């Protein structure tokens, strides 16, 4: 549920 | 017969993104260098999932309507479909992005790496499946963004929006085997084959893991 890699990954620049 | 010029538009951003995803030299360098030792060879292959990782979610980012999904049903469709668009792009690379010589070295490390026959049978099987088709770039490209796509992933809350993405690339997909392969009826019928394949990974994947005591946190997050 938190899968905080992806979503840096999908939030970047 | 003819991509319509809307189709020419869908198809050019999905082959831009893709074109643009590249293994680094320092990964292709290790494949040469380290010692083949299984300690040695799992780590190669953890650096490459890791990678994948990256170039997919740079892959998706770019896929026309994505970013216009709602935020968490991107996430889950990200999750659903990484194992999936990871081993569709390792057949790829394996197949065609890698030398000859590396690929073998590359084998070498995978069938000594301590992984199980039990998953390594299957993955090189597929990945001889795979280059058997004789896939073009956009086969590749089209063949991942539809993995990634796929509806039926679970914990999304909105599949019809999905699916309203998804339908126009399938339909792409099935007018450049008409277009490319006209004497092969049953061309599209066997890309629709791999999707299937595809799909069994994702419980050879997750045995596997169950199987480690080997342990990367990291990939474990993202795989479950």
């Amino acid at each position: 549920k938190d899968h905080q890699l992806l979503r840096y990954l999908l939030d970047k620049d | 017969m003819e991509l319509t010029p809307d189709q020419q538009t869908l198809l050019h951003f999905i082959m831009d993104s893709y074109n643009k995803q590249r293994m680094p030299q320092e990964i292709t360098n290790k494949i040469l260098k380290e010692a083949f030792s299984a300690e040695e060879n799992f780590l190669i292959l953890t650096e490459m999932a890791t990678n994948h990782v990256q170039v997919l979610v740079e892959f998706t980012k770019k896929l026309p309507g994505f970013q216009t999904l709602d935020h968490e049903d991107q996430i889950a469709l990200l999750k659903g479909s990484a194992v999936e668009a990871m081993f569709l792009r390792s057949a790829e690379i394996f197949n065609k992005k890698l030398p000859s010589g590396h690929s073998d070295l590359l084998e070498a490390r995978i069938r000594n790496s301590g992984i199980s026959d039990e998953y390594i049978t299957p993955m090189f099987s597929f990945y001889k499946s795979i280059g058997e088709l004789k896939m073009t770039q956009e086969e590749y490209a089209l063949l991942t963004a539809i993995v990634i796509l796929s509806p039926d992933r679970q914990y999304i809350k909105d599949r019809e929006a999905v699916e309203k993405l998804q339908e126009p690339l399938l339909d792409v997909l099935q007018k450049l085997c008409k277009i490319h392969q006209p004497e092969n009826p049953q061309h599209f019928a066997c890309l629709l084959g791999r999707l299937t394949e595809l799909r069994t990974f994702n419980h050879h994947h997750a045995e596997m893991l169950m199987s480690w005591r080997k342990f990367t946190p990291l990939l474990c997050e993202i795989w479950d």
